[PDB]
RNA sequence: GUGCAGAUCUUGGUGGUAGUAGCAAAUAUUCAAAUGAGAACUUUGAAGACUGAAGUGGGGAAAGGUUCCACGUCAACAGCAGUUGGACGUGGGUUAGUCGAUCCUAAGAGAUGGGGAAGCUCCGUUUCAAAGGCCUGAUUUUAUGCAGGCCACCAUCGAAAGGGAAUCCGGUUAAGAUUCCGGAACCUGGAUAUGGAUUCUUCACGGUAACGUAACUGAAUGUGGAGACGUCGGCGCGAGCCCUGGGAGGAGUUAUCUUUUCUUCUUAACAGCUUAUCACCCCGGAAUUGGUUUAUCCGGAGAUGGGGUCUUAUGGCUGGAAGAGGCCAGCACCUUUGCUGGCUCCGGUGCGCUUGUGACGGCCCGUGAAAAUCCACAGGAAGGAAUAGUUUUCAUGCCAGGUCGUACUGAUAACCGCAGCAGGUCUCCAAGGUGAACAGCCUCUAGUUGAUAGAAUAAUGUAGAUAAGGGAAGUCGGCAAAAUAGAUCCGUAACUUCGGGAUAAGGAUUGGCUCUAAGGGUCGGGUACGAUCAACUUAGAACUGGUACGGACAAGGGGAAUCUG
């Protein structure tokens, strides 16, 4: 029942937090799924050929 | 839930003691020994992993078939190939060049 | 420790020397989705390993366990 | 202890045989002079060193 | 009183060096036939890290010239030496960084480590990271060689005796601070126990010459004559003088 | 060896003290029955609690030595008791080719030719020494002399946590089990015969290559590899555990409510096929530089791309193997105890937890053992077929595997502390919630419920709390105590080696409930989007309450200076 109430984001206040915003979700764990998402948004726009290879490539160090 | 016991007297994590943990047809979890990781053999020319050889505990090599260790080519469960590839070349030029040096001096003594 | 699917292979082992006993298993099993079958296995026990031949069709079955050498002894179930 | 060498594990098996109350009919015997076992020992009150 | 610390030590308890991961003695080659009067080629196979020394070894293979067989001495490694390359030893060799030559056959100016003091013992000066020892001259007859040893001074030796051209690797370790106790402790942890050290002015007199009184202090002069017994010698031994030192060095 | 009142005299015995100090740490007990002369204390049933997987759980190492188990049993012992016991009496109990020792080497120890020393002995360990033994040939008096060629390695002891040939699952005892029983394997040594392979091109073919294989002769000598190795970091993957959907069973609750709460649904070694990051090969020849990790490293010394090769950690399917084990129903009956059935199925999820492992990265004046042992290659000594030879590194088959330990405790009672002492004493396995968490607090499994008891609640205490107004006036001194504290946001001085000082200081906010928004996966697209499934994070907004909300638990007082390292 509890669980539940959690998916449905409830007793997530900041009276309901003890550890620090890093030691409940991570900065790094957050930043390597988002790279990594992107990384691989531009491998398939690339296999298409949605993107050219020269383009991608620019995007791939902005990224 | 379930917890386990070391199935030998030797109650210390020493790495001949390393464990595992098994279901058995009894239903019930289980510690089983396990016995340390074998490594790769090793090229001497270079020391790259050399492909083709199975990796055994080194006793197990003696209750295996020589196919699994050795490769068809010369220096075959030895040395690397392209390690191989370069002694041949090396060996060749260096027997030609013996060739180049002797005439070589051998027309310098008889003009000077 | 060993399993075999040559029914020529088979017959071979089962008059070979070292082998007295041996014996046949039945199996109530389902076939692909729906409905059931009959498997048996045969097993010979040979001096260091145990083979066994699992024929799926009940037909080959009854044929190849007459073939059975009849000095043999075999266990049923 | 509890994997033993076999000269320790005899010494205690003489041990063993050793603790026993007097048999009686000793105390039986022309001129008995021994009450009782006066060399008896327990575990939990003399230690055997080795 | 009691014995003193620099009297226990001779007695090697737990003073002993801890070789345990050592490479095994940096020599030379044996002096023999092929190196008095041809030369012989080697290989270094590897260069490698000797434990509780300052400057990398040098595994070099040669071939037995009396038997089918290789055999691998440990160098100590000069500067500029590479696994792969060729070494050459003996009276009659080109000269150049690595090789082995007898002192007679190098010109004045010629740098050389890990030479021999009479030919044949297989190296005893400047073995250290970063030093070497310099042909200063030569007297042919009597065939001498003057040379000039790390600490400044001038030695002459056989010119028999055999030296490695180039100086030795790993230079430069003693300009980087230690920074703090721990990297001293890991540094003596594989060479032997000296470390820490306890002043004997912080310590009581059965101890030690310089132990006690209610300041601290040495008490009397603490320049040692060399007649002085065991039990007597600490502080300055010998000195023939004391005092921070003005002026140049460098022995003329 | 002759006379005691003394010597803090010697040994033994005995008093007053005194039925006195006391038997108060470790939360905690209770009802009934049974047994028995006897029951606060034994056994059983019930109830109340506890340890809370960093255990009061399940095992071991040292050490102990029978304490283990059964039966009998209370004189002493367990600072109350006793019918109970680690006590007393009497018996029973420890099963191995595979688990250890055994073998190897570590620091080290220590014989020997020797050299010291009056000598007990000291030094040396390959050291100034004539230091030893293998492979087969020579024998057809015959049994093992000599003929070669090697090897000059020169004792030995030293690890029940280092190195190391080989075993698993189910069942079973009062007490033993990876040791017994059942089934199914594997290693080593010794013997060997049949099958297959090989050969008239004698000592195998195939693939461009990486390399493939059921095999595919190989002495001396030599060389390579394995054994064989630091630490921390993030990332990838495996296993077990955790969470969870459908179904098939059994159990609990049901005044009311819950298609509900709890629980069973398992698969060993070993074998076959198959499965891999890395590495490598072939084709190709690259600026408009490309590929690419969370982490910037790679390419004309050949990248990107396309195709292949290899290790088999590891996983998958099958054999083992459902016949086992788990969970149910339906009959039988003083028994030994059966008998008959059914079902044991298909999925999901991940910054989860523990552990294993890979490819990388950080560090060093630290760069993180040895030997036994096993294999390989270079070499080509030699031995070998057509009327039949070579092969036991391919398959199958035969025989054997000794000696010693193996019980149990491992600690608030089996060890050491004079003892059933609040001390000490090496280590493996580890569930759910809350939460950053192996914290505290509550729970499941398992184990406990042991520590003299009854009645009262004076003084004085020990240990735990609170106090109006004042606020260090107390004291040598703020000693003791109190105050503070999590997290998000705001804000932060002198000075400084520029790294700090800093959580400086100083502030606001925090429940419940109900909504909104942002953040992802996967598949088909000719050479813009659609469809589906699975996750708590962060911010914003309403409503609501005796203004409460890190509601217990948990959790820094701060500032200005002097002396000093
Ligand atoms: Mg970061
Ligand atoms: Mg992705
Ligand atoms: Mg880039
Ligand atoms: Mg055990
Ligand atoms: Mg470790
Ligand atoms: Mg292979
Ligand atoms: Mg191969
Ligand atoms: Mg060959
Ligand atoms: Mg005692
Ligand atoms: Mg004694
Ligand atoms: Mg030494
Ligand atoms: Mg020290
Ligand atoms: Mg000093
Ligand atoms: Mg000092
Ligand atoms: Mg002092
Ligand atoms: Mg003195
Ligand atoms: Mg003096
Ligand atoms: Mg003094
Ligand atoms: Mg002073
Ligand atoms: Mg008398
Ligand atoms: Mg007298
Ligand atoms: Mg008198
Ligand atoms: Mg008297
Ligand atoms: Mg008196
Ligand atoms: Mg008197
Ligand atoms: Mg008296
Ligand atoms: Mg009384
Ligand atoms: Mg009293
Ligand atoms: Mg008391
Ligand atoms: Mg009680
Ligand atoms: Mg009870
Ligand atoms: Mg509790
Ligand atoms: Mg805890
Ligand atoms: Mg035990
Ligand atoms: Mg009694
Ligand atoms: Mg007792
Ligand atoms: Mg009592
Ligand atoms: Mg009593
Ligand atoms: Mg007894
Ligand atoms: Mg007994
Ligand atoms: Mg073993
Ligand atoms: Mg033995
Ligand atoms: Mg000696
Ligand atoms: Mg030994
Ligand atoms: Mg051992
Ligand atoms: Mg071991
Ligand atoms: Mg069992
Ligand atoms: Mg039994
Ligand atoms: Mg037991
Ligand atoms: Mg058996
Ligand atoms: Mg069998
Ligand atoms: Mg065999
Ligand atoms: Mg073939
Ligand atoms: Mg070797
Ligand atoms: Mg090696
Ligand atoms: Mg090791
Ligand atoms: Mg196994
Ligand atoms: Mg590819
Ligand atoms: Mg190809
Ligand atoms: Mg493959
Ligand atoms: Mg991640
Ligand atoms: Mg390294
Ligand atoms: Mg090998
Ligand atoms: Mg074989
Ligand atoms: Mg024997
Ligand atoms: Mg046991
Ligand atoms: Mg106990
Ligand atoms: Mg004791
Ligand atoms: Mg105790
Ligand atoms: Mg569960
Ligand atoms: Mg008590
Ligand atoms: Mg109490
Ligand atoms: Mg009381
Ligand atoms: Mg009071
Ligand atoms: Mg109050
Ligand atoms: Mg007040
Ligand atoms: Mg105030
Ligand atoms: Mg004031
Ligand atoms: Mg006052
Ligand atoms: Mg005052
Ligand atoms: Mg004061
Ligand atoms: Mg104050
Ligand atoms: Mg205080
Ligand atoms: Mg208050
Ligand atoms: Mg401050
Ligand atoms: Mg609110
Ligand atoms: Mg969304
Ligand atoms: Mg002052
Ligand atoms: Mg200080």
């Amino acid at each position: 029942a509890h669980a539940q109430s959690k998916r449905e984001g409830r007793h997530s206040g900041y009276g309901k937090r003890k550890g620090t915003r890093e030691a409940r979700l991570p900065s790094q764990v957050v930043w390597i799924r988002r790279l990594r998402v992107l990384r691989r948004l531009l491998a398939k726009y690339r296999d298409a050929g949605k993107i050219d290879k020269h383009l991608y490539h620019v995007l791939y160090k902005e990224s | 839930a379930q917890r386990v016991t070391f199935r030998r007297r030797n109650p210390y994590n020493t790495r001949s003691n390393k464990i595992k943990v098994v279901k058995t047809p009894g239903g019930i979890l289980r510690a089983q020994h396990v016995k340390k990781l074998a490594t790769r053999p090793k090229c001497g020319d270079c020391g790259s992993a050399l492909q083709g050889i199975s990796t055994l505990r080194p006793r197990q090599y003696a209750t295996v078939s020589k196919t699994h260790k050795t490769v068809s080519r010369a220096y075959g469960g030895s040395r690397c190939a392209n390690c191989v590839k370069e002694r041949i070349i090396r060996a060749f030029l260096i027997e030609e060049q013996k060739i180049v040096k002797k005439v070589v001096k051998e027309q310098t003594e008889a003009a000077k | 420790a060993r399993e075999i699917t040559d029914i020529k292979q088979f017959l071979e082992l089962t008059r070979r020397a070292d082998v007295k006993t041996a014996t046949v298993k039945i199996n109530k099993k389902l076939n692909k989705a729906g409905k059931p079958f009959r498997q048996t296995k045969f097993k010979v026990r040979g001096s260091s390993s145990l083979y066994t031949l699992v024929i799926n069709d009940a037909g080959k079955a009854k044929k190849l366990i007459q073939s059975l050498p009849p000095t043999l002894k075999v266990n049923r179930l | 202890a509890a994997q033993k060498s076999f000269r320790i594990k005899q010494k205690m098996a003489k041990a063993k045989k050793q603790n026993r109350p007097l048999p009686q009919w000793i105390r039986l015997r022309t001129n008995n002079t021994i009450r009782y076992n006066a060399k008896r020992r327990n575990w939990r009150r003399t230690k055997m060193n080795i | 009183g009691r014995v003193i610390r620099n009297q226990r030590k001779g007695a090697g308890s737990i003073f002993t060096s801890h070789t345990r991961l050592r490479q095994g003695a940096a020599k030379l080659r044996t002096l023999d036939y092929a190196e008095r009067h041809g030369y012989i080629r080697g290989i270094v196979k590897q260069i490698v890290h000797d434990s509780g020394r300052g400057a990398p070894l040098a595994k070099v293979v040669f071939r037995d010239p009396y038997k089918y067989r290789l055999r691998e001495e440990i160098f100590i490694a000069n500067e500029g030496v590479h696994t792969g390359q060729f070494i050459y030893a003996g009276k009659k060799a080109s000269l150049n960084v690595g090789n082995v030559l007898p002192l007679g056959s190098v010109p004045e100016g010629t740098i050389v480590s890990n030479v021999e003091e009479k030919p044949g013992d297989r190296g005893a000066l400047a073995r250290a990271s970063g030093n070497y020892v310099i042909i200063i001259g030569h007297n042919p007859d009597e065939n001498k060689t003057r040379v000039r040893l790390p600490s400044g001074a001038k030695k002459v030796i056989s010119s028999d005796a055999r030296g490695v051209i180039g100086v030795i690797a790993g230079g430069g370790r003693v300009d980087k601070p230690l920074l703090k106790a721990g990297r001293a402790f890991h540094k003596y942890r594989l060479k032997r126990n000296s470390w820490p050290k306890t002043r004997g002015v912080a310590m009581n007199p059965v101890d030690h010459p310089h132990g006690g009184g209610n300041h601290q202090h040495i008490g009397k002069a603490s320049t040692i004559s060399r007649g002085a017994v065991s039990g007597q010698k600490a502080g300055l031994i010998a000195a023939r003088r004391t005092g921070l030192l003005r002026g140049s060095q460098k022995t003329q």
